[PDB]
């Protein structure tokens, strides 16, 4: 009976996979819309508020390669609220 | 042999029962032959993206579409 | 303590004999602070106090060794006018000898603390003047 | 760096000031260690967990077992002086001063 | 002990060494630690007295800490390099920990409070198991690290090292702390060479292993652990006085013997580098490792002194001890320098 | 170092799918059959150039194929879809065998009006290839130079000039 | 305050361990060393180290530190100024450690130190239907093979060494 | 979240019914009670054998904490060297307790 | 010591844990894998003696991915010239970072 019902369980499963894989393109799109749209709010506030501070570069990277990095939480969610804050970087984690 | 084994069985059955099981679990993967089928269903497992080839002109076994001929089936597992 | 070693030698010799003579009554004080340390850490004094008194003891011993051993070799270079000379730390590691054994309250101690100081720091302005490495840096 | 690494690293060496200074018992040398240990283990995780570098995960309970053994032949060695001198204080253990 | 639980403890042993030698992972070089400590631990305590329950404890405790250290070195080392290749260090404090643990773990001062207790608190051939094949691993961990090891803080615990080693077995009269003195003194001339040329280093680490051996294999062939008790073999086996004496004239380092070779070989490699102050006030301590050597061979092969009556019925029987490798080990520890350049082997 | 280059917010505008997980999950296998294309030029893009920013208007045209798959849906077949991906929404793990017969339904309904097929176990998890006219990422890390390597050995090996030279000894 | 919790934990941890290396008594040091293995844990715990926490949980306390306090019990028969000093004294220094990373945000003890919550530096995507850290430790079977042989044969020496060790002959 | 709500009502809960244990009778004021076990006075008698049935507990579990991801270790594609090396666990596992039968670790708490 | 027994023999004991580039079960990334591949592909070979200064530029790159120290220093000089500014009371935030603007997808 566990031969049976596990062998159906693995076909289940491949099927969850496979709906999940046909769905990560839609996903990973808007995920990179997303993501480039936090960073280009955090750079025009970053903009208009670091006018006065001497020297200062908006936007300069970091890294001296020019390749795109990943951003970090405090990249995406530094001048956001907490409760954001909390609901991305610890709600899975705590989510019961 | 024989009178060692119901010498043992009189005495300890527990440890007759617990060195057949035990031998069983070593000896028997290599006998069956469903353990092909163990692998085969782990890897035809996707937890990951299928990443894409492009296309230079020569893959004749590579598809273009999910829904082609070509490429791996897994009608093994749905008829088992 | 590496700085205080560099503010020692960073002042020349015959010029400001207070500072000199402060910086080598600082690392008198740092290296009676180490003896001290490991006095009470190796041997237990029988109280909080009798400890205290051992570490003011040795590192006021120390400390005073070296106050006089700046002191004769700065003075000395002053009325000598070479600064550039070990014989000026020669009389100020002798100083310090019969300091270390004034501080023992002994003559023999005191002399033998006067031969060998004395020889240890013209060694050691001999080796600031050609350039004698202790701590070697790798070459080959 | 990380605010949280600054605080796992102050308590490896706030055990390792404890077991750097004896009071009486063995046992609480042997916690010490053991503390060390426990921190040693959290900051491997929280640096395996951050980097994503998914093969080290394995890595903090070898880190746990080997020391976990370890501790259980400490326990051994004290359970042995505790045979010899009925309790487990350090100072019984002077014998090799001559 | 079982002699099948006594040779799977050995492997064990040696294992654990094997691990730290050939791994490049630092997970598996703590590990090796663990199971060279794990496995040696019963070696100490072989014979179940209160002297080697002290003693184990003692190396336990000591270890334990190098062991953590180590771990923590090893630690911060993926916090600034996110790897975990056995090379060099990429932080300071991770080398000055890792070079801590090390120096612990091979007893060098000021860590060498541990040294002669456990050896004094143990038998001779776990005694010679300690001060020989312990030193392998550690110094394996140092080979491969020179270029993050800083110099100040080697040369320090070198000098150190040196300095209380010889300090140390001048008011000594039992064997083990005698060979625990010099083992610490021997540790001190091994890593002031090291950041200079590692193969000076491992030269004097294997005639280091050498010596020592002799001496612990002539002292297991005699049953002596005192000076006084070596002091009856020119009664009992008057071989065994000039072999003692060749040894320890050779461990003083003294020509034309062998132990000349290392010091001699670390001077020729510390003033390339342009120390010449380091190697001379390293040559004049070596002096006090040489008079306490002396102060033996005084009591052993140049002088007799008295026996007892007992003696007499000891001459009626030979020596049934395997003596394994004693003339190999005599041999290769005095006559040896005519084959100095042979070092290039360890190149 | 240098300035990070973001796309403005008007390169990141796009008309988006504002449905539930629970629709998407239950369109999941005619959504991998009809919008094979688009999806997997965009993918293959994005393990290529290893930047977001190279990959927006595929991107975009990942976004244009879905919506143009569910309104495709919306016209047609907007019965048996909603009784279907509600059943799949209920679950809390939403299993797709709880809810075989509005499965079948919907499959049923779209054959007929749309001659879609449903892929089978095996067919959405194939490596597929994908013709781009967009050119291969030459430098996809933008890795620098690297350091030239020290000199190999070569030469046969001759005998050492009078032995070791150590001090005295000839050999 | 909610967004600096794993922070905090780390605090009342570094609390737990001048909980016993003060040493009060090797009973009470085991009751301090089970409160910091539980806030270590969920330190852990609040990172996704779900098994590894579990492994705090049920190796090192319910595994380890009850042998910790089943041999303590064996000793120290059943009925300080030094203990006090020492515990304020840490206490005293690890919140002056706080005051000042939190007014400034930044310190130096040995490194620099940020002074923000620790939540920043997370990563911002998912690992599908998996845990990374759960398929690393399955790894274990698969490619730590040497590691595994390895910590067997350190648990077997282990075995054999105890029952060496203490039997005493 | 949720979690740590939960801990901290069975916590709270818990230390308020000791609470009330400790205090309800408290409130009596019954009598002051003077009242001036099987050992007399000895001290605790160190038993050999209960330290080694708990650190034989502690290798064990160690070895347990080495067995524990095997569910997720059979989703793997190196089947074989996973079969293997999971038997070789279990197996060092059984040997550890033959040693400590046949050399007569398990004696009086069998 | 170190008798390199694994290459002599061909066998891999410990190298697969070493690096985080290495291969990982079902493929997962390290949060620095393309750094670490940039400073081992320019390091690789030519001894750590020229590594550490002909290679410096992709071991700080892959430092500063690792810890984020610059990052964060910069979070911390933006976000403590922004609360600056709001007790001056001359930069208000946009409705984007307070909450009320039904994020994107
Ligand atoms: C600048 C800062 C940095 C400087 C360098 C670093 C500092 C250390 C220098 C080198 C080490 C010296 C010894 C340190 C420990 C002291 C010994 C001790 O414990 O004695 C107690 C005890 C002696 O007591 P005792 O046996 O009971 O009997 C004594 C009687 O009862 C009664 O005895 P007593 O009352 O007559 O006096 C007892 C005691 C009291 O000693 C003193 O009071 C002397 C203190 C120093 C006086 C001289 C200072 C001179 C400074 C230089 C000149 C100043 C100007 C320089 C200007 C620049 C140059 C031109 O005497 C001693 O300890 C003498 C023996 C040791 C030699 C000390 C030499 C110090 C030279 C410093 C140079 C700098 O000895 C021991 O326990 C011996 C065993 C110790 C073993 C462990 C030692 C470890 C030391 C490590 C040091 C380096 C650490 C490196 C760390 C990194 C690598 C791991
Ligand atoms: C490569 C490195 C080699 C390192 C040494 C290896 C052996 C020592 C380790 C194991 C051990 O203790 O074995 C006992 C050890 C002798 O130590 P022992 O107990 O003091 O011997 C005293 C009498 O042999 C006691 O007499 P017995 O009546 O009990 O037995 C007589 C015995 C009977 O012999 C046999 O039964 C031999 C046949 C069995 C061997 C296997 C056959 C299958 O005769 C011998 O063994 C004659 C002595 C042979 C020389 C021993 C030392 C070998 C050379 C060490 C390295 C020298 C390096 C110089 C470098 C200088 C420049 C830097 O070796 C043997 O018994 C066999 C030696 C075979 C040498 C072959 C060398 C080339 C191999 C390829
Ligand atoms: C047709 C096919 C077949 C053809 C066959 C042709 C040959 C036919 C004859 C067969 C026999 C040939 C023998 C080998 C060739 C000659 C080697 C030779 O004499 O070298 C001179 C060698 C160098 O002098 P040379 O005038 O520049 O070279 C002449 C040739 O060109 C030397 O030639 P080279 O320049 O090519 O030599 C290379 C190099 C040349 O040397 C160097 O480059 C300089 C470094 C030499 C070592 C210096 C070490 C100093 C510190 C340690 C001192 C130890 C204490 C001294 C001895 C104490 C008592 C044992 O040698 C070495 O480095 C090896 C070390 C010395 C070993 C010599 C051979 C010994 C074999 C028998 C050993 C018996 C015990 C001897 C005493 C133990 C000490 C060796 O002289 C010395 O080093 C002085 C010491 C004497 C060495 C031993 C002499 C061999 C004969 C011993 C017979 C008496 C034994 C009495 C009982 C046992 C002792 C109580
Ligand atoms: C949820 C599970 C069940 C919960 C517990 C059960 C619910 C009821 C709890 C309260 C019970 C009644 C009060 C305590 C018992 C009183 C018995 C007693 O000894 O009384 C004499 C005691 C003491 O009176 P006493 O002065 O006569 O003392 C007797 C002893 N001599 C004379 C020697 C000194 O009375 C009290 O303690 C009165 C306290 C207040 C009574 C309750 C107030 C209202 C509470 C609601
Ligand atoms: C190869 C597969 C893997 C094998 C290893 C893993 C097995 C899993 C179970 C692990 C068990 C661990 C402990 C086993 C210890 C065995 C030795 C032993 O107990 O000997 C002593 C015992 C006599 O008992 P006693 O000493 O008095 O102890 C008190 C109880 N009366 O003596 C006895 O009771 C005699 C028992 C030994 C003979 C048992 C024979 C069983 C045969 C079963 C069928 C064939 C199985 C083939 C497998 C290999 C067999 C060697
Ligand atoms: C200058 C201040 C120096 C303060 C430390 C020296 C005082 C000292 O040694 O105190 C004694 C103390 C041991 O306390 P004690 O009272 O002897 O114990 C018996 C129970 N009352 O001894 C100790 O606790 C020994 C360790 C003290 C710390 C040593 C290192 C710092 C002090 C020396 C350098 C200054
Ligand atoms: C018998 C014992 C003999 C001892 C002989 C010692 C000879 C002196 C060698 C050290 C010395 O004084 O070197 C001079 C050096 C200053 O010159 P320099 O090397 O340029 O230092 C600048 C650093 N970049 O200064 C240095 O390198 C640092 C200062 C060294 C001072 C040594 C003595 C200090 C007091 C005792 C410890
Ligand atoms: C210098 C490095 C350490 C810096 C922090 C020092 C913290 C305060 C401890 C100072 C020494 C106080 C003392 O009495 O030490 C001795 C005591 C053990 O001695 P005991 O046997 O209890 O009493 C006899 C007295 N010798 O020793 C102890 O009890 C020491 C316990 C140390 C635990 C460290 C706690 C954290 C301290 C702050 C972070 C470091
Ligand atoms: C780059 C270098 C890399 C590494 C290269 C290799 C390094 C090798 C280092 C070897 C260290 C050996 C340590 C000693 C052997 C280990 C086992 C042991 O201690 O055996 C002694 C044994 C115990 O018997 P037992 O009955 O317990 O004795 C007490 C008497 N009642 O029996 C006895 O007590 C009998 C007495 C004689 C025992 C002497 C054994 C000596 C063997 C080693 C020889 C020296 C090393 C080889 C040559 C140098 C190689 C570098």
């Amino acid at each position: 009976s566990m031969m049976r019902w596990n062998r159906e369980r693995r076909r289940l499963q491949i099927e969850d996979f496979e709906a999940r894989i046909a769905l990560m393109p839609l996903l990973q799109a808007e995920k990179d819309r997303r993501v480039l749209q936090m960073l280009r709010e955090n750079l025009e506030e970053e903009a208009t508020i670091m006018k006065d501070v001497p020297g200062w570069k908006v936007g300069e990277s970091v890294f001296h390669t020019t390749r795109w990095v990943t951003p970090m939480m405090g990249e995406l969610y530094g001048l956001r609220t907490g409760e954001e804050i909390l609901s991305s970087t610890y709600g899975f984690i705590w989510y019961t | 042999v024989a009178a060692f084994l119901k010498n043992v069985w009189a005495k300890e059955p527990v440890l007759v029962a617990s060195f057949a099981i035990a031998g069983l679990a070593v000896i028997l993967p290599t006998l069956s032959p469903y353990t092909k089928y163990s692998l085969m269903i782990n890897r035809a497992t996707p937890y990951n993206y299928p990443v894409p080839l492009r296309d230079d002109g020569n893959m004749p076994d590579v598809p273009s579409h999910p829904q082609d001929p070509q490429g791996p089936s897994l009608e093994w597992l749905k008829r088992l | 303590a590496k700085t205080l070693l560099h503010q020692y030698w960073d002042i020349p010799e015959g010029t400001e004999c207070h500072r000199k003579t402060y910086a080598a009554t600082s690392i008198g004080g740092a290296s009676g602070l180490v003896v001290s340390a490991y006095s009470v850490a190796l041997k237990t004094p029988t109280s909080f106090l009798e400890g205290v008194a051992r570490t003011g003891r040795y590192t006021f011993t120390a400390a005073a060794i070296g106050a006089i051993f700046g002191l004769t070799s700065c003075i000395s270079a002053q009325v000598r006018e070479k600064p550039d000379d070990p014989l000026n730390y020669l009389i100020g590691g002798c100083a310090g000898g019969l300091t270390l054994g004034a501080r023992t309250r002994s003559y023999g101690i005191g002399a033998a603390a006067c031969a060998y100081m004395g020889l240890t720091a013209a060694l050691v302005k001999m080796g600031q003047l050609e350039g004698w490495k202790v701590f070697a840096e790798p070459k080959v | 760096m990380s605010l949280v690494y600054m605080n796992i690293m102050m308590a490896f060496t706030v055990s390792l000031t404890g077991l750097l200074m004896y009071r009486s018992h063995l046992m609480s040398s042997l916690l010490c260690l053991e503390g060390m240990m426990l921190s040693l283990f959290i900051l491997a995780t929280l640096m395996i967990l951050n980097s994503h570098f998914t093969l080290a995960s394995m890595m903090p309970i070898i880190l746990l077992v080997f020391a976990a053994c370890e501790a259980a032949l400490g326990l051994s060695l004290l359970v042995m002086v505790s045979n010899t001198y009925g309790t487990d204080y350090v100072q019984n253990l002077n014998l090799l001063q001559c | 002990m079982n002699p099948i639980i006594l040779i799977i403890i050995l492997m064990t042993v040696m294992l654990g060494t094997i691990i730290v030698m050939i791994s490049t992972h630092w997970l598996l070089i703590w590990i090796g630690f663990e199971m060279n400590m794990l496995a040696i631990i019963p070696i100490m305590m072989k014979k179940h007295n209160p002297r080697a329950t002290e003693a184990s404890t003692k190396y336990f405790l000591t270890q334990s800490t190098a062991s953590m250290l180590l771990m923590m070195a090893i630690i911060i080392n993926l916090m600034f390099s996110g790897q975990w290749t056995v090379m060099k260090l990429f932080n300071p404090m991770a080398s000055m920990l890792m070079t801590m643990a090390l120096a612990m773990k091979l007893g060098m001062a000021p860590f060498h409070f541990w040294v002669p207790e456990v050896t004094q608190g143990i038998p001779l051939s776990s005694g010679l198991i300690l001060l020989t094949w312990q030193k392998l691993a550690p110094m394996s961990v140092l080979y491969q690290i020179l270029p993050s090891i800083n110099l100040d803080l080697i040369l320090t615990l070198s000098i150190l090292s040196i300095t209380i080693g010889g300090w140390g077995g001048l008011n000594q009269t039992q064997l083990r702390k005698i060979m625990a003195y010099s083992s610490i003194a021997h540790m001190g001339w091994m890593t002031a060479v090291l950041l200079y040329n590692p193969t000076m280093t491992l030269l004097n680490l294997i005639i280091y292993i050498i010596m020592t051996s002799t001496m612990f294999t002539l002292f297991m062939a005699n049953s002596t652990t005192t000076t006084l008790s070596l002091s009856h073999t020119w009664n009992k086996a008057p071989i065994m006085t000039i072999l003692v004496l060749i040894t320890l004239l050779s461990m003083g380092g003294l020509p034309p013997l062998s132990g000349f070779m290392p010091k001699w070989m670390i001077i020729q490699e510390m003033t390339k580098n342009d120390s010449i102050i380091l190697p001379t006030l390293m040559a004049i301590t070596a002096l006090l490792n040489l008079y306490f050597y002396m102060r033996l061979t005084y009591s052993t092969a140049l002088t007799m002194f008295p026996s007892t009556n007992n003696m007499k019925m000891k001459w009626q029987f030979p020596t049934t001890k395997r003596m394994t490798l004693l003339p190999t080990m005599t041999v290769l520890s005095t006559m040896l320098l005519p084959l100095t350049p042979i070092l290039s082997i360890l190149e | 170092p240098g300035i990070v280059e973001l796309p403005s917010l008007e390169d990141l505008k796009v008309q988006e799918v504002k449905v539930s997980s629970s629709v998407l999950k239950a369109a999941a296998h005619h959504y991998g059959a009809q919008c094979d294309k688009p999806n997997k030029e965009f993918m293959l893009c994005r393990w290529e150039e290893k930047d977001p920013r190279r990959c927006l208007e595929e991107g975009k045209l990942v976004n244009q194929c879905a919506l143009e798959f569910f309104r495709q849906i919306k016209r047609h077949c907007a019965e048996p879809f909603t009784e279907y991906w509600t059943c799949i929404d209920y679950s809390g793990l939403q299993l797709f065998r709880r809810c075989r017969k509005e499965q079948a339904q919907f499959d049923k309904c779209v054959l007929d009006k749309l001659g879609w097929v449903r892929p089978d176990l095996g067919e959405l998890s194939k490596v597929t290839k994908v013709k781009t006219d967009r050119p291969l990422p030459e430098n996809p890390y933008h890795s620098r130079a690297r350091p030239e390597p020290n000199p190999e050995v070569e030469g046969d090996l001759k005998p050492a000039r009078h032995g070791s030279r150590l001090f005295f000894w000839t050999m | 305050m909610m967004t600096y919790i794993v922070f905090i934990l780390s605090i009342i941890f570094v609390m737990g361990f001048v909980g016993f290396s003060s040493k009060p008594s090797p009973i009470y040091g085991g009751l301090g060393l089970i409160v910091s293995g539980g806030v270590g844990c969920g330190i852990v715990l609040n990172f996704g180290g779900s098994f590894l926490g579990l492994m705090v949980f049920l190796i090192y306390l319910g595994g380890m530190m009850v042998v910790f306090g089943y041999t303590t019990a064996m000793a120290t028969e059943q009925y300080n100024k030094v203990v006090l000093g020492t515990f304020i004294t840490g206490l005293l220094m690890e919140f002056l450690m706080v005051y000042y990373v939190l007014k400034d945000k930044e310190v130096e003890i040995v490194f620099k130190f940020n002074g923000m919550g620790d939540w920043v530096i997370y990563d911002t995507g998912d690992s599908g239907f998996f845990s990374e850290e759960a398929m690393g430790i399955a790894a274990l079977y698969s490619y730590g093979t040497w590691l595994v042989i390895v910590t067997g044969w350190s648990l077997l020496i282990g075995v054999v060494v105890i029952m060496e060790i203490t039997r005493g002959n | 979240m949720n979690l740590m709500i939960t801990l901290l009502t069975n916590f709270t809960l818990a230390t308020l019914l000791v609470t009330i244990a400790f205090w309800l009778p408290q409130l009596n004021v019954y009598s002051e009670k003077t009242s001036p076990d099987p050992m007399g006075s000895a001290r605790l008698p160190f038993s050999m054998k209960f330290f080694l049935v708990a650190i034989t507990f502690l290798l064990f579990d160690l070895e347990i904490a080495l067995l524990l991801p095997l569910p997720w270790a059979s989703q793997t594609t190196n089947l074989n060297t996973m079969l293997t090396m999971a038997l070789l666990l279990i197996f060092l596992l059984a040997v550890s307790l033959a040693y400590e039968w046949t050399q007569k670790g398990l004696e009086w708490t069998e | 010591p170190f008798f390199d027994v694994q290459k002599k023999l061909g066998v891999d004991l410990d190298h697969w844990m070493t690096i985080q580039s290495a291969e990982q079960p079902h493929r997962i990334p390290a949060r620095c894998h393309a750094f670490e591949k940039e400073w081992i592909e320019c390091a690789h070979g030519i001894g750590s003696i020229r590594a550490e200064k002909e290679c410096k530029i992709e071991f700080e790159d892959f430092r500063e991915c690792l810890l984020r120290q610059k990052t964060m220093k910069r979070l911390n000089a933006i976000k403590r010239q922004r609360d600056k500014l709001i007790k001056e009371g001359k930069y208000t935030p946009p409705p984007h970072h307070s909450g009320q603007e039904d994020l994107r997808p």
